[PDB]
């Protein structure tokens, strides 16, 4: 249990580690903790990570939609929890995906990347703002 | 100022309706009443990355018919691009310092809402990119439905050919869609189908369209049969079975063709147009072209001068 | 604070996240808890994880050495430190690091990689089966 | 058997002094009492991967001196490898199933170490990979150092040019260094100095070696000057400035030289000794060439037979 | 004389199964008790218009363990058919003055059928000729399989990979239909599956074949799988879709495979045959390379010698 900052609670399992890597999380001085494979009782297992001193926007916080759903980021002051909230899909991912059509812009040109999001049957599907072509959030890859 | 003063035209996907009727409004306009000195102390870059005819000779002739000047280039190997490294950016940071307006054609998809990001207050024009869109292409294939059906709406639309690297027919269909009652049929390899995004736009908005083997089976239908060219320069090596075009239409695959039926093809055309066809008075491909003169000269017009046009 | 497993204590800041890639670690149903940025009385800072039911193979403590030299194991079961061991720098790294020799023929094919290792001067000098070309570990530390 | 028999001959850091004096005191015996039946029913590869005149055509008429075959290639542009893209690891995986030995050239360091794993039971011969290790010219180079010198100890040996790229002064210092008493001179540019691991093996033995800007410095010292040319082939772009020769050897630079030195140089040259050291007593080269047929005669014969007898 | 005494060898369809059985009997005496004067005095012809690795190299040694002298060329860019435009016709002419036998790989199909014309008394030996056929493969194929499997009856025989174009199993399917109770498994894409005219021999024959899209369907059931590469050289631009290899056998695919199965493959892999596969009981493409040299000095013992006795 931290004094200050983010507790990210109820991240499904082998997703934690992902979350990690991709939003280059442990790039800091600030102390982590990261329980993998915990058990939950809503969920049974579970993934948790644990920033101190480190908050998250409502954008910051919906950029996990994509992979943590169902998760629940506690904002934490002076031990107490002072605030609670949960991923909404977002309008848009940027910098952390890349592009998989080849003769996109995007990959020789000094851009970040960016996609447009939006459900599709039961699947997410990522528009790229320069080419305008559209995938499955599966396909797209991160870097 | 008019709707589209100084904005940037670079997919169809981000015009309205509205946007659409303008520039036609405006080309019907300046086409009974020239204007040649509207555009008098402009200078317009014409940046063309690939090849080209008709797009960048109609675009030029325009911005001259309509009193502009014209700087640029027809090929990249002589810029400081193409001989000493420098990026597309840096080429748009400087560009946009010198003209009013930027044409651009380029090979890579989004070449040209990359420019945008980096052109300031200076309006870039797509003129095409890579398989993306084609947006000043749809808006003289328009003016030409308009032309030759009297209207927009209710129309029977036969695309044929490469359908997925076509950025005309992705353009076009998008621009179709926001009228109403249109029905689409689209006859194309398997390998070179209309892409998901396309359909998945007009499903959404409850759109009619088939998928058909022949151009047979909807020639008594339709009302404009769209011809497109194999666009063997964006085929990946996997799919060089298809560089030959699979449909060829003859002046004898005409006879059942209602007689509003005009045949319209973005140009080049390779084989799938029989030169027979050319003296059919189905045959509208040329007219077509010479249409781009009228939507380029309208479109430059709503985007550098702020007062509509009369 | 488990009960059967492994602690490697003594990870210099940020290596602990570079070890949880190499070594797939988070690919476990196993409990992991890890602490990034930790105090530490003899480092200062460290990171630290914890392994339930799991214990390294000896290419994964020989590996650990060169990354974390001052890193410190111990096997654990019924909550006691059964074993504790400082990693043993070995003299053969086989398959995980790349000769930094362009022209070497370990890139082309099917080969595992292989280095002999051994302390020089002051840094660690790799020494390639293939080119028998050395270099510094920091030269192969990139690759 | 021999030390030798069914032995990879990969690099002279896995050969002993005596190993090396094996060799030698064979090769001597084959000059003077040659042997044409001694390998026969034999058949040898030789497959160089890069170009070769001397390394190549002295193995295979030590060979045919020999009485064996041979099969290979000096080119690999035809073979699978060349166009149905086979690896290295399969083409040696096969030609060990035909052949009683393999001698390879190839452009990569640690190719003949890689064919080893892959050649089973099969002797696979080091005829050179990439800048790394050349045995058989550090083998026919000591056997011409003996022969003028008389000894292999207590020698004073310069090493001019490209020294980075030369595999043949990698093997050759090895070599040397694994005798009693050497002293070298290593007169190169900076950016194709000797390699640090060569430097720290002459180090931890308690060799003598020094750095030197001229031949003039050393020529009235040294037993053996050997030359060698500029591995252009090899060169990065960024070494592009030492493409020539930096050091240029002709009869007037000789003026000073021991009456029983020699210039050495593994060949091809191209500038770095002027035709007119040719005809002076100390110019060397082409008996040194000649003398790659008894080394790689005397290699192969202790390789394939477990005894010789004289 | 032998049945095979001075014929060319130049398709499997002109053999009989008598004719395959002697080869593979001579190739196991010569396996056994090797000949190495058979050929004393032959001079044969090498010559090799495509690339090869196995084909050539056992080839050649094949010769020289027999005793004979190979001339010969593996490119043919320095021949006078490479540089002063001479007809094969008049090549076959010329050589055919010079040597007792002429082994011979053309890229285009009929190349060893037209040199027969040409050769008079000289036999010619096909080591390929484009996408038709390869009877020496066979002739290696057959030695293997009667090896492995005790028998050429009976067998349950999987071909994968590019059928269309792999002269290999046009010569094996042919082979293994001559003998009785044969089963063939075709697995391979559509657009280079097994060509109409070996199926129909395999009809009107009345032997099983099936074609299926999966190596799993069958693993359980073959004694023989036999990968082929996507023969790229020969494609059609309109096939270039198929230049992968579309089925990849890795060891995890062989759980369920009979314990006598062997995997062949007539070499080289690219990669329809991980690495993975090389260590298993089952991995058998590099000991059927090496069956290139018995199959091979028996073929040669038979056409060049009236009479063998083992
Ligand atoms: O620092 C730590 C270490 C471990 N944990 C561990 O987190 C797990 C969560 O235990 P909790 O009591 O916090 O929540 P819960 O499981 O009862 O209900 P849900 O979260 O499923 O809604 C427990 O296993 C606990 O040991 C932390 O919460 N913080
Ligand atoms: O199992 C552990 C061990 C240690 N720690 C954390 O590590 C911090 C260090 O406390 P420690 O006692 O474990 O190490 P140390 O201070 O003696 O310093 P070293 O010389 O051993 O490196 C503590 O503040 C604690 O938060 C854990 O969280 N869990
Ligand atoms: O190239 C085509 O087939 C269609 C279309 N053609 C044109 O715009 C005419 P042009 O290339 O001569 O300017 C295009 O997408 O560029
Ligand atoms: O090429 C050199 O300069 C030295 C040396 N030269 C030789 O081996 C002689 P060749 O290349 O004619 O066989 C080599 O490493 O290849
Ligand atoms: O090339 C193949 O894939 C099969 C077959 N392969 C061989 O004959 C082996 P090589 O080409 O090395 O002589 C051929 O038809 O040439
Ligand atoms: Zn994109
Ligand atoms: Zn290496």
């Amino acid at each position: 249990a931290i004094k200050r900052g983010t507790v990210i609670d109820h991240i499904p399992a082998q997703i934690g580690f992902k979350l990690l890597s991709l939003f280059k999380l442990t790039e800091t001085d600030q102390r982590i903790t990261i329980g993998l494979n915990l058990p939950s009782g809503e969920m049974g297992r579970k993934d948790l990570i644990k920033i101190e001193n480190t908050f998250l926007s409502e954008d910051q916080v919906d950029q996990l939609a994509l992979y943590a759903p169902q998760a629940t980021v506690n904002r934490i002051d002076n031990y107490e929890v002072v605030g609670k909230s949960r991923p909404s899909l977002p309008e848009r991912i940027d910098n952390v995906l890349v592009c998989p059509n080849s003769n996109c812009i995007s990959h020789a040109e000094p851009v970040s990347s960016s996609f447009a999001v939006r459900k599709r049957a039961n699947d997410i599907a990522l528009k790229c703002k320069y080419c305008e072509k559209e995938f499955s959030h599966n396909v797209v890859l991160a870097n | 100022a008019n709707p589209l003063y100084q904005k940037h035209i670079i997919s169809i996907n981000d015009l309205s309706r509205d946007d659409l009727n303008l520039v036609l409004a405006t080309a019907a306009k300046l086409k009974a009443n020239p204007q040649p000195e509207l555009l008098k102390h402009k200078v317009i870059a014409s940046c063309f990355f690939e090849a080209s005819t008709r797009t960048r000779l109609s675009f030029e002739t325009s911005m001259h018919r309509l009193g502009a000047s014209v700087v640029g280039f027809s090929d990249s190997a002589n810029t400081s691009l193409g001989k000493k490294g420098e990026t597309l950016a840096d080429t748009i940071s400087v560009i946009s310092t010198y003209v009013d307006a930027i044409v651009m054609r380029h090979p890579q998809e989004g070449a040209a809402r990359l420019a945008t990001e980096f052109s300031g207050n200076v309006p870039v024009l797509n003129a095409g990119d890579g398989s993306n869109q084609h947006p000043t292409q749809t808006l003289l294939d328009l003016f030409t439905i308009q032309e030759t059906q009297g209207r927009l709406d209710n129309l029977h639309v036969a695309m044929v050919g490469d359908l997925k690297y076509g950025r005309t027919v992705h353009s076009l269909t998008q621009a179709l869609a926001k009228f109403d009652g249109n029905r689409f049929y689209f006859i194309a390899p398997d390998a070179l189908a209309m892409p998901q995004y396309i359909l998945d736009m007009l499903d959404e908005k409850g759109i009619a369209w088939s998928l058909h083997s022949s151009i047979e089976e909807v020639m008594a239908e339709v009302d404009i049969l769209y011809m497109t060219r194999v666009q063997k320069e964006r085929l990946d090596p996997s799919e060089y079975a298809n560089v030959k075009a699979q449909f060829v239409l003859r002046a004898s695959d005409l006879h059942n063709a209602k007689a509003n039926m005009k045949v319209l093809h973005p140009l080049p055309r390779v084989d799938e147009i029989a030169t027979d066809v050319d003296k059919t008075p189905h045959a509208w491909y040329f007219q077509q072209a010479g249409n781009g003169i009228f939507a380029r000269q309208a479109l430059l017009a709503l985007v550098l001068n702020r007062d509509l046009v009369l």
